[PDB]
């Protein structure tokens, strides 16, 4: 991890970094499916 | 005599989509996985199978 | 006035959708037969296509039609617009997406139009039959006969209380706008196109751009491209992909509504 | 005989709507909707 | 019974509630094209005529 | 690519199967039993009919 | 496909007397009862997709000439499977059939 | 002579008479099909019209 | 997928004869036999 403050890491397995705006977009980006969960209602 | 109308399908083609139960006479839902369509000007999206 | 009927038909554009047996191998055609209705009492039918008839880029003109070849909406003078089933039918009128014709019985429905040396044909498999009126099974309407109440499709375009809905078009995929600049792929975005992209060259590189945006990846085969045109709307066919978010419920009248007449 | 406010009355007590006048059609038996005094062609 | 007389039942010609069972079943699109196919029994009102 | 018929309507009874069939093309229906004698039937259905 | 000087798929050649003419394919039509949509042509052979009927006729315009020839051969439609359709559907069941090849080899 | 078959045909003219279904709405046309005769043995018919050929 | 001396392999076990290469017909979904580099046009 240890990315910039405008980006959030995903998966916590390969330490890959994505921007925050790609939340609950419906596309499986990372290897783990944590990026499609905990989105807004 | 009836007339069955078909709305435009959604193609979210990297992942999966689900529907609710809309109130309509003889309403139908289905989800078909791994279609890989081909429009004009090449294939629709990159995600194979 | 003509523009009273043609008001909400100026706000929509033709589209390219799937047509079986367009040539011999079910290509994508600018004219695509959807929902031909054939339950009138004299063999008259109403065919809905994807092209636009009687509408230029400016004004309205009854001899001009509009269609698409790619992303450019092209207008062309109507010269030979033919409708045939098993013998060549004689068409009656045309307004927007809809053609009206008086056809002999058969099993196919064929439309076509020439622009230069092109053909642009589409053939759908719809069983159209001739329905006589009364207690005699004649095969063609006669010169002299007793008058009876028959239901037909009307000759005049008007509102008449029947509506269809248009929708904002979804993403249309174009691959001719992705080219390599020197060794890295470049996106050509014409005139506020808002071209989407999706690269998986080492990883996901999705985003929306509005101009230039020279992509820092190698091959043109590992990145998809789209095109967001929201100026004109389309009828929500079953052969077009839907939009992403909420799409507005538009309205569009059907020109040749069924009426009751004398046969 | 007078029709409604949204109807144009040609002759012989048959009236067509205001959306149907000056549009290159014969909606009355006397062709008053496409005459020279209304369309001005 | 989907094929004889009451495939489509409506209380008034301008009514908003509709009864409809036409055995409408969706079908999988094939060979990578975007279209929605279906299969259903024909109208019994057209058969009653 | 060949056509697909509309699905028939199955109605059950005591040792009887009732099929309401509404074809759009002349369509073939062939049955047999899985016993010692099959007793096969074979017919072409053109009109909407009903068999037991 | 031959223009007496090479290979070009938009050309045809024929004889009017003892002189072997060569023209461009302008209106090559095949009709049976309705006009068919032809697929390919190679040498002596034309491939076409025709509706059923009792006659087969082809023709080509040389100048203002017509050049028609109508033979009497009964051609039918043969569906595949256990349903007798009269035109191949948009959707359904893929089944093995036997048809003439698109390719020239 | 070719002129012998046209001596009484120079005194005649075409005419406009009604016929149903030009397009959709039973025109008055220069071509008007009257008395089609089809009693031959190979599908050859003779059609009398109003125009002059 | 090594084919013989008279067969041309497009991609992923798809073999066509050498006479089927550069003849204005796409015999492969890869379309390698009628490409810009293989044909030389
Ligand atoms: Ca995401
Ligand atoms: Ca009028
Ligand atoms: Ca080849």
């Amino acid at each position: 991890r240890t990315c910039r403050i405008h980006e959030i890491s995903c998966g916590a397995h390969s330490t890959q970094c994505i921007p925050v705006s790609w939340r609950c977009d419906g596309e499986n980006d990372c290897d783990s499916g944590e990026d499609e969960e905990n989105c807004g209602n | 005599k009836y007339k069955t109308k078909v709305p435009s399908p959604v193609v979210k083609c990297c992942g999966a989509t689900q529907c609710t139960s809309k109130p309509h006479p003889d309403y139908q839902c289905q989800v078909f996985s791994g279609v890989y369509p081909f429009m004009w000007g090449g294939a629709y999206c990159f995600c194979d199978t | 006035d003509l523009d009273t009927h043609f008001t909400q038909y100026k706000l929509a554009r033709p589209y390219i959708a799937d047509c079986p047996n367009c040539g011999h191998s079910r290509c994508d055609s600018p004219i695509a037969i959807e929902e031909v209705r054939g339950d009138a009492h004299a063999g008259v039918i109403r065919i809905q296509t994807s092209a636009m008839f009687g509408l230029k880029t400016d004004g309205v003109d009854l001899a001009y039609m509009s269609f698409m070849n790619g992303k450019t909406q092209k207008s062309i003078k109507i010269d030979n617009l033919h409708v045939r089933t098993s013998a060549p039918c004689s068409l009656v009128s045309h307004h927007g997406y809809y053609i009206l014709a008086q056809c002999p019985p058969g099993d196919t429905v064929t439309v076509g139009f020439h622009d230069g040396p092109n053909r642009h044909t589409c053939t759908v498999a719809h069983k159209v039959e001739f329905r006589p009126v009364g207690r005699e099974k004649y095969r063609h309407p006669p010169e002299h006969g007793v008058e009876l109440p028959c239901n037909r499709y009307t000759h005049k375009r008007a509102d008449q209380g029947h509506y269809v809905e248009m929708h904002q078009p979804g993403l249309v995929a174009d691959h001719s706008l992705l080219s390599i600049h020197s060794a890295k792929v470049k996106i050509t975005v014409p005139s506020g196109a808002q071209v989407k992209y999706y690269c998986k060259c080492p990883d996901v590189r999705k985003g929306i751009t509005s101009s230039d945006h020279t992509t820092t990846c190698t091959d043109v085969k590992q990145c998809r491209a789209y095109l967001i045109d929201n100026k004109k709307w389309v009828y929500n066919s079953g052969r077009l992909p839907r939009g992403e978010g909420d799409t507005f419920k538009g309205k569009l009248h059907v020109p040749f509504v069924p009426v009751k007449a004398k046969c | 005989p007078t029709c409604g406010a949204h109807e144009f009355q040609c002759s012989t007590s048959s009236c067509i709507p205001i959306s149907w006048v000056c549009d290159d059609d014969a909606d009355c038996s006397d062709q008053s909707d496409e005459s020279l005094e209304q369309c001005g062609r | 019974k989907a094929g004889s007389f009451g495939d489509l039942q409506s209380r008034t010609s301008t009514s908003n509630d509709l009864y409809a069972n036409t055995n409408l079943k969706l079908q999988r699109p094939q060979a990578g094209i975007v279209h929605t196919p279906f299969t259903q029994v024909p109208s019994g009102f057209e058969r009653w005529k | 690519i060949a056509t697909l018929a509309p699905e028939p309507l199955v109605e059950h009874k005591h040792r009887t199967l009732i099929l309401h069939l509404h074809p759009d093309h002349p369509t073939l229906l062939t049955t047999r039993s899985l016993g010692s004698d099959a007793n096969p039937t074979r017919q072409w259905i053109e009109r909407p009919t009903t068999v037991n």
